[PDB]
């Protein structure tokens, strides 16, 4: 197989505070649908090149207006002083 | 249609690829007097020779 390096010495992990999505801190919301005039989220073709044409293909694609799921990062309990 | 239109060479040239094409033909023909003409249409005659 593949090494992955040293293990991890810390006998010891960090506490974390766990906040769920209705605790005030993270139901900030800013939308940002998907929107397809702007072609948000599109994949292109892996092998090919297009130009000055207009296609219709089928692949995976988020649906239009699409809200998502907003997740937020962070940062962790430090001291005032 | 998914047929081949540009390629980007190594050399760092855009080139245009195009299908084989062979030049129209019709024939003029006469039967009375039994002589016969060729046209190449749409095409000049410097491709010709
Ligand atoms: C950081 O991580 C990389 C990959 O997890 C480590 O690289 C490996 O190092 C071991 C030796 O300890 C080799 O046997 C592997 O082949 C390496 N893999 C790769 C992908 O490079 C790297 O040693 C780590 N560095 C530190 C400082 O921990
Ligand atoms: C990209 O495509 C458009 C439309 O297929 C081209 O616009 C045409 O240009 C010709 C030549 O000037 C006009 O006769 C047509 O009326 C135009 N059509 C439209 C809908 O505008 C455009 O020239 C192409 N661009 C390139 C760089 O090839
Ligand atoms: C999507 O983008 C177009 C063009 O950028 C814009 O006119 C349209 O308002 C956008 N959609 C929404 C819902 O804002």
């Amino acid at each position: 197989d593949v090494d992955s390096g040293p293990p991890s010495s810390a006998t010891s992990c960090k506490e974390a505070d766990m906040r769920n999505s209705s605790s005030e801190f993270f139901n900030k919301q800013w939308p940002m649908p998907i929107n397809a005039s702007k072609a948000d989220g599109i994949i292109y073709p892996t092998g090919k090149s297009y130009s000055n044409i207009s296609l219709t293909l089928q692949g995976l694609f988020p649906k239009h207006g699409d809200l998502g799921e907003q997740y937020i990062y962070s940062v962790g309990h430090s001291d005032s002083n | 249609f998914d047929n081949l239109i540009g390629y980007y060479s190594d050399d760092g040239n855009y080139y245009c690829v195009r299908p084989c094409v062979s030049v129209p033909l019709s024939v003029v023909y006469d039967k009375t007097t039994n002589s016969h003409a060729t046209i190449f249409g749409s095409v000049a005659c410097e491709h010709i020779t």
